[PDB]
């Protein structure tokens, strides 16, 4: 149960931090798609080859441990997001609110 | 009494000397010990007026609550009241330390959108009044320790060692008389 | 086991904290609660309120501060720390302000 | 390219460079922050603890001794009290010989990090330690240790800190 | 302050001084341990080293455990132990120890009419073992989710401190200098699983 909800969690924040760079990127959702990478490589790729990162989370540990690791490194990427989204977002907002007094009427301008 | 009674002597000097000194030491740990009671009395001060201000919110919203769900139901007081049993939030006294007193605090433990949302908004005030009563059991006991304590402090310096200086004038008054009958 | 909390209010904050989950019934059968309904004599909002401030099994005291000042003279007589009385808000009458019992300790600081 | 810093005084920017370049993928991109510096809050152990006790992230360790080599281990975690060996394979140890070399875990045993009232130490394998500091960051010692398989650290094997700071990614 | 003493002790190289308060608590010998002295603890030096090895350590822990408790007792008088660290519970009951159960001794009774040398250095032995095992966990285990205290000790070790505050009934007459130095080396082997399986 506990990996259960875990899964539906992290698969959220990696749906998020690709969406956000599909905003960012802006050029086409395709392109976008398929110019993600895990590793350096293909995720089709990534997949096919796993081998378990010893470095990062401990085998050795209890399969408790090691959850825990992983739902903490996860919690930390959807934090940072949320902070540097809102962070680049703020710019975007004004510079166009700027623009939005070039544009308008004689009376807004 | 103006002195302690004990006969002059080179040995009643060493004794009483050896009072000034403890009492002298005994006024400066309590002094610091007052201050470190006073500092803890001015800081929940701040914490008791600034949760106060937590209240002008969470009860309204409550109250809010409450008018917004009995005109949803039509009812609740009449039976609810009534319907009272053996019930899920309780308070577990528990302990903190300051300089050495030890102050009572609580410690809270627990046992149709519209009433879920009422049970939110009361939830969450009493989560402010189990910790406003941890500061007001705390402030009311850190008070009455200052003042046994700042009494010390103060009957040490007019009381204890005034009597003691007294004596020690008095022993040195009198080895010079038997010096001189000598 | 641990303590409760007691309540001494009108009806509409008696039926909150009630859907919060605070306080019983004992075995006696003895409640948790006072409702001062409009017509309530003074004395009963002081009889219960010394039932409460010398019973072992109650913690904290919830009172609306307009029901409190109906007794500040047993209320601000009340110089332990044995079970906190806090002197709540209301409905229409207006919010906690100056004229709190436990606050005064602190009289030319605060 | 060169990352961000609030501050600096062991590192020169040819050092920051040949680090940035092996940082792991948890802390590129981040700013770093000066945790404890001797040259900034004086000189001790218990100093460097109570400095690094709020931290939730790695943290970069450079040292100079008194024949002026700078060294360090970067860390999964921060250095703290503990009754046993912690951290994970990402922490690696590092020295500027005059050329930059750095030994990435073995992966022989775990013994990354250990901190005791009276010392800080890195790696294990019977009696060795990549890296040890004492309680007043005076005298330190290197070796090799098979958690690193490093080389001497220092220019000696017993070295004198002339001083070190504690960087995190925050 | 008397002319008799002032002369003597502008001669003499030893000086056992009594308290008065040891004596009136019944504590014998009534000897002050912070006002006697012996001007031949430099001359003995080379006997300690040659014959006991391990002794003086020892002496001058007991001496640093014996005024630091005389610096604690004067202050937990007026605030009353709540705020007292744990190194310093520890530093007070082991004082107390070493007060009741090694400075104190009965002349009149068979087992400490006389205290050997080697009696005298096991139990000393034992008691600053103690002291530096007891220290260490507590010392060890603060920073930490679990944390070691002079109750946990005394709750988990209780039959050890029932040991060493009985090792002074030992009688040297019955028992050979091998039986009094194994059981004492037992206690310490007894002290060490103990404290390794706290």
């Amino acid at each position: 149960d506990e990996l259960a909800k875990l899964d539906a969690f992290v698969e959220g924040v990696v749906k998020k931090v690709a969406q956000y760079m599909a905003d960012v990127l802006e050029d086409s959702k395709d392109k976008v798609q398929e110019n993600l990478l895990a590793s350096g490589v293909d995720l089709v790729t990534y997949i096919t080859r796993f081998q378990w990162d010893m470095a990062k989370y401990p085998i050795k540990q209890s399969l408790k441990n090691i959850s825990e690791i992983i739902a903490k490194g996860v919690t930390q990427i959807d934090n940072d997001l949320k902070s540097r989204a809102s962070a680049y977002n703020n710019l975007k907002g004004n510079l166009q609110n700027l623009e939005r007094k070039n544009a308008g009427s004689l009376l807004t301008r | 009494k103006d002195r302690i009674e004990i006969f002059p002597s080179r040995m009643a000097q060493t004794i009483m000397k050896a009072r000034l000194k403890g009492a002298q030491t005994g006024r400066n740990l309590l002094k610091k010990k007052s201050d470190a009671l006073t500092l803890r009395f001015r800081q929940i001060l701040k914490k008791i007026i600034e949760t106060k201000m937590l209240m002008g919110e969470v009860m309204r919203e409550a109250a809010f609550s409450l008018a917004e769900a009995k005109f949803t139901a039509g009812d609740f007081s009449t039976t609810v009241i009534q319907n009272v049993n053996k019930a899920q939030v309780k308070i577990r006294a528990k302990k903190d330390n300051v300089a050495g007193v030890t102050l009572p605090v609580f410690e809270h433990y627990h046992e149709g959108e519209q009433l879920a949302k009422l049970k939110r908004n009361y939830a969450k005030a009493v989560e402010l009044l189990v910790e406003l009563a941890s500061l007001q059991t705390s402030f009311v006991t850190l008070d009455e320790a200052i003042k046994i304590t700042n009494r010390r402090v103060n009957a040490i310096e007019h009381v204890i060692i005034p009597r003691i200086e007294r004596t020690l004038a008095y022993i040195i008054t009198e080895l010079d008389e038997r010096e001189r009958e000598e | 086991r641990g303590k409760l909390i007691a309540v001494i209010g009108d009806e509409d904050t008696v039926t909150g904290f009630l859907l919060g989950g605070i306080g019983e019934l004992n075995k006696n059968r003895h409640p948790n609660f006072l409702v001062v309904e409009k017509d309530t004599t003074i004395n009963e909002i002081e009889d219960t309120f010394r039932q409460f401030l010398n019973r072992d099994d109650i913690g904290i005291i919830l009172i609306n501060q307009y029901i409190a000042e109906m007794v500040r003279h047993a209320l601000d007589a009340h110089q332990r720390s044995i079970p906190a009385v806090l002197e709540i808000p209301s409905k229409e009458h207006p919010y906690d302000a100056a004229k709190d019992s436990i606050l005064r300790r602190a009289k030319g600081m605060f | 390219l060169p990352i961000l810093q609030s501050h600096s005084a062991l590192l020169e920017n040819m050092h920051i460079e040949q680090l940035a370049r092996r940082l792991p993928a948890r802390v590129q991109g981040y700013p770093w922050r000066l945790a404890y510096s001797t040259l900034e809050h004086g000189t001790s152990l218990k100093t460097l603890y109570r400095k690094s006790a709020s931290l939730d992230s790695p943290v970069l360790l450079v040292i100079k001794d008194m024949d002026n080599q700078i060294f360090g281990a970067y860390a999964t975690h921060p250095f703290r009290f503990s009754d046993h060996y912690y951290g994970t394979g990402e922490t690696f140890l590092y020295t500027f010989s005059p050329n930059f070399k750095v030994f990435k875990w073995s992966g022989e045993n775990s013994y990354f990090i250990n901190g005791d009232i009276s010392s800080l130490e890195l790696g294990g394998g019977g009696g060795r330690f990549g890296l040890w500091l004492d309680a007043d960051l005076y005298h330190g010692r290197s070796n090799s240790c098979s958690t690193f398989n490093n080389d001497i650290l220092s220019k000696k094997e017993d070295f004198i800190v002339q001083d070190l700071e504690v960087w995190t990614f925050e | 302050s008397d002319p008799v003493t002032s002369a003597t002790l502008g001669i003499v190289q030893v000086f056992w001084g009594l308290d008065k308060k040891l004596a009136q608590r019944k504590h014998f010998p009534s000897v002050n341990w912070l006002i006697s002295y012996s001007k031949y603890m430099r001359a003995l030096d080379e006997y300690y080293d040659k014959h006991f090895t391990e002794f003086v350590p020892l002496r001058t822990k007991a001496k640093e455990i014996l005024q630091e408790e005389e610096d604690l007792a004067e202050i937990v008088q007026l605030v009353g132990k709540a705020s007292l660290a744990e190194t310093d519970k520890i530093t007070l009951e082991v004082a107390k120890l070493i007060k009741d159960d090694f400075l104190q001794q009965n002349g009149y009774t068979p087992y400490d009419r006389f205290c050997p040398f080697y009696k005298t250095v096991g139990m000393l032995s034992n008691m600053i073992s103690f002291y530096d095992m007891a220290r260490r966990a507590v010392e060890t285990t603060a920073q930490s989710d679990n944390k070691i205290t002079w109750s946990i000790i005394r709750e988990h070790m209780g039959e050890i401190l029932y040991k060493l505050s009985s090792m002074k009934f030992k009688d040297p007459v019955k028992d050979g200098e091998a039986k009094i130095k194994a059981d004492y080396a037992q206690l310490l082997e007894d002290m060490q699983n103990a404290f390794r399986s706290l």
